[PDB]
């Protein structure tokens, strides 16, 4: 890592290619008695985070060889991911690190899908659960929000083509939704309508669950009234044309919330 | 019991897949024959093959109805089942203003007015005219009725081909033909009568017909249609109009023959002043050169000069005492002209979209993982639509949707979506590797590593045209493998990466080595 | 003086009421035409005015014939000779009630679309109005008169259905290219600007271009020539709005849709100059080819 720093783009690309293989071997040098070590590779792990988000040009060379070969070992993933939740806590939301942040996360998750959306979504199964032992009024003024907040983006980004694993995690999946229909700023309710959207595309969209006919009807319906402006108001966004615009708006509260538009 | 588990228990293929199956027939047609006979099945596919044509050997702009069966109730039906009234081309051609009904003549009958020269020699504009005519004519040709040919300014590029010729002799119903009273020839041309020439057999009954009324001076139509009647082009009429008169003209040719020269604002006309056979008649001949086709003005001498006239083997010699006005009156309005037109544009071919969907899978996928989240859903639309209409195989993984939301890093997926394709449908890869090559040059960086990464599925497909028993796809082959070696070499960029896909990928494909390697030695020789 | 006003304005609009059951009626709508253009003091201001309701708004709709061939006829009057027209303020005047006046009497849109139609050859009409307007000059009065005659094209063309031209795709040809030179006091320019983007928009609604009749090359070069010179001018219009937001964002959603008709009617003559900006820098250009 430290001599990537200097080197030129040519011996770059050369450099990822040794690197690649020796990071199978960090599940050795986790879970062991001494945690002197175990900081090191969280701080190694840090030191790879600050590269990515460094580097432009390599960007998509980086994401395929580094992330794609840690989704593969399964051990790592979770201090993998929770050192992103700490990155994603790192500055502020709406910002370059969040934003690249949230694109290695399907990059992650490319190698290997079911235990990592598996992870993504029991860990906003247990952030929303947890919130039971402090209670208060409101989500937003709560103190786990934040991760409330990240991993729904996590969700979204990991949606488009099963990156969520679809055929096994939707009661899960839909769970969340309904907890989080109109909850929090413009941006959060935008996402979670794109999250409603692609959960329905990649529904009906893939060979895996091998559907009937009419089922692919009535869900192609289903996909359709969703895109109404009347669904817009239900999900509490108002006087947007695309949702999808304005999910990203970043990079380029007042309104009541009531329970029949939950029904 | 695993194996008992398993044991017990409206869609049109792309063009591609139906052309191979019709390559199948084709070379194997004799064989099949004796096979299937070991009938009415063959004899359908008999006919249907002819219908088709031997394997693939024309623009597909070219189609034809051909005349095995030709007859007029199929025509009819075939063109009102499809709708062609519909059709924007139809619409086009009647502002073309071919065939237009106009006036009544003084037996009473109307007349229809065919212009030659708004005709361009091509096969939608001769089918389209064809049934135009017989839409037009339709509801007057129980009836007797009357025509008018104008020839004007006829050449070559108005002709019908001799297929095509014949099939005007066969479409229309017999009283159709027999219901013409009167045929009025206007302006005919020694183009004209060298095309007669060509076609006396088809042209026999023709061939002396009383009904065929030369109009070899324009005050004898007003002897058959008053001229209130007449609704001939104004262009037709502004070459009588302000014409300088020059007679005592002769044409030296194989034959010397009297002529008059009547020079006008925009053209000249040598009208014949002795009469010559066409269709078994005795007439005038009247060639028209627009100021726009002549090439060359001289004078050899006041009593004889050449003129030259553009796509003419030899200038035309023309031999008078006043061939010196006669030039000085044609270079005039020529030179003018000649200031008056604008300069030479360079014109680019036709480009119609169900014959490029090479370029449109391209521009699809490229910007597909573009960053900007709009351009990406306008990519997923046109790839929907591109899998939708063209009738590409995708195992039904694209659905179009408004409000969809994309990832920056959406790469897997389009490679997946390359590799089916390329699975399902190999006709393509020539024009789809070709239009990748050209646009790497004007990509960005991570767009340049995305357009090796779903073109490298395609590299694989090129065993099925090389080798080929078409020599120019072979020689694409080596010329795509051209360009592959020039974007090696300059962009040092990348280079880890380019030889780790393409090259890596080419050379994991034995038979399809030897052609790599003696492009390689060709062009290290180069320099 | 103002009862005999009140009066006067009943009596012209009862019998431009009643003109249905009917000639005298010729010499009334003379009058009226003579009267438009009514500059006499201390009434006329109010005179023209009145004028311009009545016969705007209660016009009866079987009187529609007569009226439009009468202002034809007039405006036949205002070329001096040869395409060559001759300025004066009175015919400018005339002008500006004519176009109010075929607006309102377009938009009512009551019933009786029949007795519009079997008649009404307005294409010269409007010929004559835009070769007047386009030689008036450049300014503020002027760019006012310009632009409600571009409200007025693109009512006419909104209201295509129903009235008839004798040859339509010639007509709206000419149309286009009359208009498409007021492209390129600046607040009123882009309003102009802003205006006859709309008008063109609905000129080019499935519209075969064809080339003005010359010689020619061939009518297929004819077309692609305009095809480009049409395609070139959006271009640049579309890459100086690529740089008042609001005006901007409309002027390009309409140009936007320029291209789409403009594309959709002749593809066979347009794919070949606008394929290569598929890969263009600008990644609004791209984006709008790319659902085009
Ligand atoms: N090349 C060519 N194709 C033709 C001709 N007539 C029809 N076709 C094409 O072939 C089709 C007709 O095939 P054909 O074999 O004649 O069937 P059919 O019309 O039912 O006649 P049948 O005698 O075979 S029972 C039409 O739809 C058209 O596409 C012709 O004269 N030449």
């Amino acid at each position: 890592i430290s001599g990537f720093s200097k080197s030129s783009i040519e011996l770059k690309h050369l450099c990822l290619e040794y690197m690649t293989p020796w990071l199978s071997n960090l599940v050795r040098f986790c879970k062991h008695n001494d945690d002197a070590k175990r900081q090191r590779v969280t701080a190694i792990l840090d030191k790879l985070i600050t590269m990515t988000i460094n580097e432009k040009q390599m960007y998509p060379s980086i994401q395929a060889k580094i992330w794609g070969s840690l989704g593969q070992i399964t051990d790592l993933l979770d201090v993998v991911l929770d050192s992103f939740i700490k990155t994603s806590a790192t500055g502020g939301l709406g910002s370059i690190k969040a934003e690249v942040m949230a694109d290695t996360a399907v990059a992650l998750a490319s190698g290997n899908v079911k235990l990592v959306s598996s992870k993504v979504i029991g860990r906003m199964c247990k952030i929303i659960d947890k919130t039971c032992l402090s209670p208060t009024p409101t989500l937003e003024q709560h103190l786990m929000w934040d991760d409330i907040a990240i991993l729904a983006r996590y969700m979204l980004m990991l949606s488009f083509n099963n990156s969520l694993d679809v055929a096994a995690h939707l009661p899960y999946l839909f769970h969340v939704v309904t907890f989080l229909v109109a909850t929090g700023p413009l941006s959060l309710r935008a996402s979670t309508h794109g999250l409603v959207i692609n959960i329905i595309h990649s529904l009906c969209t893939c060979s895996q669950l091998h559907f009937s006919e009419e089922t692919k009807q009535v869900l192609r319906l289903s996909l359709t009234e969703f895109s109404l402006p009347k669904f817009y108001l239900l999900f509490g966004i108002s006087k947007v044309k695309s949702a999808a615009v304005i999910a990203f708006r970043s990079s380029y509260e007042r309104e009541t919330f009531a329970l029949t538009s939950l029904e | 019991r695993f194996f008992l588990d398993i044991a017990s228990d409206l869609s049109f293929i792309s063009d591609g897949n139906v052309l191979a199956l019709h390559r199948l027939l084709w070379n194997n047609q004799e064989k099949i024959g004796q096979y299937l006979s070991s009938r009415r099945p063959f004899d359908k596919m008999a006919t249907l093959l002819a219908y088709l044509g031997p394997p693939e050997h024309k623009p597909v702009a070219d189609t034809h109805w051909s005349s095995l069966n030709l007859t007029s109730s199929k025509f009819e039906e075939f063109m009102t089942r499809h709708q062609v009234h519909e059709k924007e081309e139809f619409k086009a051609l009647k502002t073309l203003s071919i065939f237009y009904q106009a006036g009544t003549s003084k037996a009473g009958n109307p007349i229809f007015y065919y212009v030659a020269r708004r005709f361009k020699t091509g096969q939608i504009n001769g089918d389209l005219l064809i049934y135009h005519v017989l839409l037009t004519l339709k509801p007057y040709y129980a009836k007797p009725y009357e025509i008018v040919v104008d020839l004007t300014h006829t050449g070559p590029s108005n002709r019908f081909k001799t297929d095509f010729l014949s099939k005007w002799f066969v479409v229309f119903p017999g009283f159709a033909y027999d219901n013409v009273s009167a045929v009025y020839i206007y302006n005919c041309n020694s183009w004209v009568r060298e095309y007669t020439k060509y076609h006396e057999r088809l042209l026999t009954g023709l061939k002396g017909s009383k009904r065929l009324v030369f109009i070899d001076c324009p005050g004898k139509l007003a002897e058959h249609i008053e001229h209130e009647q007449q609704k001939l082009p104004a262009a037709t009429l502004a070459l009588e109009e302000d014409l300088k008169v020059f007679h005592n003209a002769l044409k030296l040719a194989h034959k010397d023959t009297k002529v008059s020269i009547k020079v006008g604002s925009t053209a000249v006309q040598v009208t014949s002043a002795e009469r010559t056979k066409v269709l078994g008649q005795s007439v005038f001949l009247n060639d028209i050169y627009y100021a726009s086709e002549i090439e060359e003005i001289c004078l050899v001498d006041e009593n004889q000069f050449t003129l030259t006239i553009a796509n003419q083997g030899t200038p035309l010699t023309f031999m008078h005492q006043e061939c010196e006005a006669i030039v000085q009156s044609i270079i005039h309005i020529r030179t003018r002209w000649e200031l008056s037109q604008p300069d030479s544009i360079p014109q680019h071919t036709k480009i119609r979209p169900k014959d490029v969907p090479g370029t449109l899978l391209n521009i699809a996928l490229l910007n597909l993982g573009s960053s900007d989240p709009s351009l990406r859903s306008a990519a997923y639309n046109l790839l929907c639509a591109l899998t939708c209409t063209f009738n590409l195989k995708i195992e039904g993984q694209l659905l179009e949707t408004s409000g969809l939301c994309i990832p920056a890093n959406n790469t897997l997926f389009i490679v997946s979506i390359s590799k089916t394709l390329a699975a399902n449908e190999p006709h393509l890869t020539l024009e789809f590797l070709e239009e990748c090559i050209s646009g790497f040059s004007k990509s960005s960086i991570e767009l340049k590593h995305l357009c090796l990464e779903y073109m490298t599925p395609w590299l694989s497909n090129l065993v099925r045209f090389c080798k080929h028993n078409d020599d120019a796809k072979r020689q694409r082959v080596t010329a795509i493998l051209d360009k592959l070696i020039t974007m090696t070499i300059n962009e040092k960029q990348m280079y880890p990466s380019i030889q780790a896909k393409i090259w890596g990928s080419l050379g994991q494909i034995t038979d399809l080595l030897d052609v790599v390697l003696d492009s390689f030695i060709k062009t290290s020789a180069t320099g | 003086d103002t009862d005999s006003l009140q009066e006067w304005i009943n009596m012209t609009g009862f019998l431009c009421a009643l003109g249905g059951v009917c000639t005298p009626v010729s010499k009334f709508m003379d009058r009226l035409l003579s009267l438009m253009v009514c500059n006499h003091e201390k009434v006329g201001l109010q005179i023209r005015t009145n004028v311009k309701d009545l016969v705007g708004l209660e016009l009866s709709p079987a009187l529609y014939p007569m009226l439009f061939n009468k202002l034809k006829n007039t405006i036949s009057k205002f070329f001096d000779s040869q395409g060559q027209v001759l300025l004066t303020d009175t015919n400018t005047q005339f002008v500006e009630q004519t176009i109010a006046i075929m607006k309102n009497l377009l938009d009512n849109h009551t019933e009786g679309s029949s007795e519009h139609l079997g008649q009404a050859s307005i294409e010269t009409m409007m010929l004559n109005l835009v070769r007047y307007v386009r030689v008036l000059g450049n300014m503020v009065h002027a760019i006012q008169i310009k632009t409600k005659l571009c409200q007025l094209v693109e009512v006419m063309m909104a209201r295509r259905d129903d009235l008839s031209f004798c040859q339509e795709m010639k007509f709206r040809n000419k149309m286009v290219e009359y208009l498409t030179d007021w492209v390129m006091v600046k607040c009123l320019t882009r309003d102009l600007d802003q205006a006859s983007m709309e008008a063109v928009v609905s000129l080019l609604a499935g519209l075969p271009l064809q080339p003005e009749e010359g010689d020619g090359v061939e009518l297929m070069e004819a077309k692609s020539q305009l095809f480009l010179k049409y395609f070139t001018l959006f271009m640049n219009l579309l890459n100086d709005c690529s740089e008042m937001s609001r005006r901007l964002a409309s002027l390009r959603h309409c140009t936007v849709l320029a291209m789409s008709n403009l594309l959709n009617a002749n593809v066979d003559s347009g794919l070949m100059h606008s394929i290569g900006l598929g890969y263009h820098k600008d990644l609004q250009t791209r984006a709008t080819f790319m659902e085009v």
